[PDB]
RNA sequence: GUUGUCGGCCAUACUAAGGUGAAAACACCGGAUCCCAUUCGAACUCCGAAGUUAAGCGCCUUAAGGCUGGGUUAGUACUAAGGUGGGGGACCGCUUGGGAAGUCCCAGUGUCGAUAGCCU
RNA sequence: CUGUUAAACCAUAACGCAGGCGUCCUAAGUGUAGCUCAGUGAGAACGGAAAUCUCACGUAGAACAAAAGGGUAAAAGCUACA
RNA sequence: UCUCAGGAUAGCAAGAGCAAGUACGCAGUUUUAUUAGGUAAAGCGAAUGAUUAGAGGACUCGGGGUUCCAAGAAUCUCGACCUAUUCUCAAACUUUAAAUUGGUAAGAGCCGCGGAGUUUACUUAAAUGAACUCUCGGGAAGAAUGCAGUGCUCUUAGUGGGCC
């Protein structure tokens, strides 16, 4: 047996072929990474703040309090 | 050239050290001899290589050190200066300013003598300073005394006539 | 000999920095002091510098900018010369004093004042206002020592004690405060004696030694006390305690800068000269030729 | 390459620059860093915690998270024809301030400025920038330096 | 103009041998009863005030060493694209682009701060 | 696993180079404090090339279990304590 | 992967579809802005490692031979230490340092320490900060060039000895 060992030749233009595929750009981005400090604040200051709309009976529960 | 009284010639240490090369009882004898010399606590030196002519294993206890000022190590540089004669050879003085001799027969020194108290050899050395040695010596910002405080060979000998009335060879 | 400095050496040589060569920054240290988390992104950190000196006792309250690092308020100990005292501006009752000063001026900067007054008769008690805070949190400062050592009973606490007690919140744990005692023999005491430190607070020791000095000769205590004893007289007062219970009071009751109204107008020529201006490529030029000339012509 | 660890071939990137030896650098312990902004991101050899793996060394992120001691930042790796984002955490050592946006918003205020004065007189101001242009036509009046080819010679 | 305190940059700041030193500070300096400290009050700590710019430190001096920046070096070495270019080859060169480094030259030699002050 | 081949992001072959791993460490982990190491010149009984003691100078040339490369000077090195 | 004539697995390929084919979008291209890098070269009177030449040297560290007379002094010979140099080199050396090249960017999802909000162990002495909401002010569209290859689903063939 004798083969060869590796070889890069075809790839680079194989991953040419059909674009570099490049990911969307999302206005709002996942969480991860985010310490849960900072993530506790925002669901406070979301649930509390009323120019931002909640579900009916969620806002029951924010203007009960 | 103007002098201040600033430049005053002054007997930095006296540091007296015997080194007999053994771990024994002759370390607890020369211990005691420093005690009753000087006053204070005897300083042991390790021994840092190994070699067998003189049979001395590493971090051994080889000798004893004692750091004396003041009155103390100037009383006894009055013995052992006495004990030589008040004569000293220039091969005696070095490049800091700062001169030693060699003693042996601590009893010339007028210690009593015991059977622990054999007679031992000691190496006397003598630092000599000028005034703002203080600065080279501190914590907070520590710096390297100037040129012209600083005590040159000659005018150590000058400081040894002057002051013990000695020879010089 | 060899020469063991060589060119190389110094195309070699890693110079340290500027602050370091002086000996003045503790770098491994301050660091450790400055970090505040980035969490909070801009939002100031507060540390009370403690410097001795031979005379004066500089307590201030610093933080860390980029650019600089900022002084809030400045407490120098000769601003007791304002109140009467002339002499041992550098003892432990000066840093408490000066610590005292520095704590009521950060405290009517910001309106804490009235909050916040603080333990007035002194005890030696832990006293860090941190347990009272109701409406608004003490005032939050960070103790540098910096080169000095942190030997038990040293002045920067005096000055540490001046400031809590001043009522900013200064965190200390009291195990370096003078007359702090812990046994080795049998394991014994953790013992701690406010009386012992207080009593260093005001002075008692000068006042104990004063005494000393009397006891043993006149000689003595005019040697070590001569501008201290006139300067105790000119108050007409007969102990440091009542001296310094008098910089304790007036300290606490009108706290303010001293704003010296002098105004100069243009007294330099003297000293304009002996810092001289560095000489031109043309100066150097001319002093070449004359060295050369005088050279020659020997 | 018969070994892949993770700091292969590391040598020369992350030494320290010469006589940078025992820097500390303190403007990095103060800089301030905020969620949108751009950071790149360079390595120091002295600071062996929240090290990022050599290949991150000199790019480019974005922001996301920020955490005490270290700020997530948001990269790119090109795998297989295909982009993968990654999300980094370096420890503040690692870190500096792009200048990228920087340049951006002092140019766009600059400009703005501008249309918005211009607006006021009627005249319409645009900040598109050309590059560079064919030279327009031009008169010389000069000293002429008139040159022959040498001839050859040979220096040993 | 000058000072202490805490500094960002970290030699244009360092190294060597010198000159100079208003004021106020900083220091050297005096002393070990007290908190503290060591083989030693040298240091660390504490308390001071008889001296002194001699030290440290500011500022300057050297056809100074170093460091910093430009010049030469040099369109040289290296390099991008082309070549049914030359040469047996090693290699060299033609067309269109980028473009270095040491010897030797010349200049520079700390800068930006917050705070409280000295010079009435 | 380190340094090279490897051609300044990354990646890259060969029974290609030079080497290293299947352990070792209640401290050689962790923390605080103080100290500055290697080496060089001059100087002190027995003392001799080499024992200890001194001072001046020492950009790091020493040390950091283990291979290599990198990293470290009021420390990551040395000492002491917890 | 008991794996080396084989299998899977990505990649490459075909067909059927989904979506408003954000064109203020896209790009194996430049430009512009901000930035990385230690290779080529060069450099070793600069670190590390090699390594030739001659001379000097108040002060030197030792050897040997010379001489004299005598043990010392005078002096030839060696090296080691500086002194000023000098020959030729490194992929597992390097201060310096390219060409080619790598990140990230070039605006309506913009800019502005102007506003009013929301946060019950988020941040600060601090309505301090931070993050998000509704506001206020300004903003000819914010480089060239090209778009008869918009993005994404689903199912799946062949291939996995290469060679110039
Ligand atoms: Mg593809
Ligand atoms: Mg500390
Ligand atoms: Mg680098
Ligand atoms: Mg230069
Ligand atoms: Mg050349
Ligand atoms: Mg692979
Ligand atoms: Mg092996
Ligand atoms: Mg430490
Ligand atoms: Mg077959
Ligand atoms: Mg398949
Ligand atoms: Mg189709
Ligand atoms: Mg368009
Ligand atoms: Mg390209
Ligand atoms: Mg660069």
């Amino acid at each position: 047996a004798k083969s060869k060992n590796s070889t890069n030749k075809n790839q680079i233009s194989k991953s040419h072929r059909n674009g570099i595929k490049k990911p969307k750009d999302h206005r709002h981005i996942s969480t991860k990474g985010v310490n849960p400090r900072f993530l506790r604040n925002r669901r406070r200051a979301i649930k509390n703040d009323p120019s931002i709309k909640k579900s009916k009976n969620l806002e029951k529960k924010v203007n009960k309090e | 050239k103007k002098e201040n009284k600033m430049r005053e010639v002054k007997i930095a240490k006296l540091v007296i050290n015997c080194c007999v090369g053994e771990s024994g009882d002759k370390l607890t004898k020369a211990a005691k001899v420093l005690k009753d010399l000087s006053g204070q606590e005897p300083v042991f030196s390790r021994a840092r290589y190994t070699i067998r002519s003189f049979g001395i294993k590493r971090n051994e206890k080889m000798a004893v050190h004692v750091t004396i000022r003041g009155d103390k190590a100037r009383d006894i540089l009055t013995r052992g200066l006495k004990v030589k004669e008040m004569e000293l050879r220039k091969k005696n003085f070095s490049n800091t300013g700062n001169f030693g001799f060699g003693i042996q027969e601590h009893i010339d020194l007028g210690m009593k003598y015991d059977p622990s108290t054999g007679i031992f050899g000691m190496d006397f050395y003598v630092v000599l300073e000028r005034p703002g040695t203080r600065v080279a010596r501190r914590r907070r910002a520590t710096s390297r005394v100037g040129n012209n405080q600083m005590i040159s060979k000659e005018e150590c000998i000058n400081w040894f006539k002057t002051e013990f009335e000695g020879n010089v060879y | 000999v060899k020469v063991l400095k060589t060119k190389a050496y110094f195309k070699r040589f890693q110079t340290k920095y500027r602050r370091r060569r002086e000996g003045l920054t503790d770098y491994y240290a301050r660091k450790r002091l400055i970090i505040q988390d980035k969490d909070k992104y801009n939002t100031p950190k507060y540390r009370l510098v403690a410097r001795a000196t031979n005379t004066r006792i500089i307590a201030q309250i610093v933080y860390a900018t980029l650019k600089c690092d900022r002084v809030l308020c400045a407490a120098d100990s000769y601003e007791l010369k304002r109140f009467g005292v002339s002499t041992g501006l550098a003892s432990y009752a000066a840093a408490y004093a000066t610590g005292l000063l520095l704590a009521r001026r950060l405290l009517k900067q910001i309106g804490l004042d009235t909050v916040y007054a603080g333990q007035t008769k002194v005890d030696g008690a832990y006293f860090n206002v941190d347990e009272d805070q109701k409406e608004k949190k003490p005032f939050k400062a960070i103790l540098d020592a910096g080169l000095v050592r942190t030997t038990t009973g040293n002045r920067v606490f005096g000055v540490l004690k001046g400031a809590c007690d001043g009522g900013i919140n200064i965190p200390h744990s009291e195990s370096r405060f003078p007359g702090y005692v812990r046994a080795s023999d049998e394991g014994e005491s953790s013992k701690y004696k406010p009386e012992d430190h207080k009593a260093r607070i005001f002075g008692k020791h000068i006042d104990a030694y004063m005494k000393h000095l009397k006891g043993q000769s006149n000689e003595a205590f005019q040697k070590q006390f001569s501008k201290w004893s006139k300067t105790l007289e000119a108050a007409k007062v007969d102990s440091v305690e009542k001296l310094f219970t008098k910089v304790h009071a007036e300290i606490r009751k009108n706290p303010e800068r001293v704003k010296s109204t002098k105004k100069n107008d243009k007294p330099k020529r003297d000293h304009k000269k002996f810092y001289p201006t560095k000489l031109t490529a043309a100066q150097r030029k001319d002093r070449v030729k004359t060295k050369f000339q005088l050279a020659l012509s020997q | 390459t018969h070994s892949y660890g993770y700091r292969r071939q590391t040598r020369k990137k992350f030494a320290k620059a010469y006589k940078t030896k025992g820097h500390v650098r303190i403007s990095r312990y103060l800089t301030t860093y905020k969620v949108g902004e751009y950071v790149d991101i360079m390595v120091d050899g002295s600071q062996h915690k929240g090290m990022p793996y050599k290949l991150y060394h000199g790019r480019t992120g974005k922001v996301f998270n920020v955490n005490p001691r270290s700020i997530g930042v948001i990269v790119h790796r090109i795998v297989n024809g295909r982009y993968i984002e990654k999300r980094l955490h370096v420890k503040i050592e690692h870190v500096r301030p792009s200048n990228v946006k920087t340049a951006l918003s002092k140019r766009y205020q600059a400009n703005d400025q501008a249309k918005a004065e211009g607006n006021k007189a009627g005249k319409r101001v645009s900040t598109k920038r050309n590059p560079g242009q064919p030279l327009e036509a031009v008169q010389v009046q000069g000293a002429v330096n008139f040159q022959h080819p040498k001839v050859f010679r040979e220096i040993f």
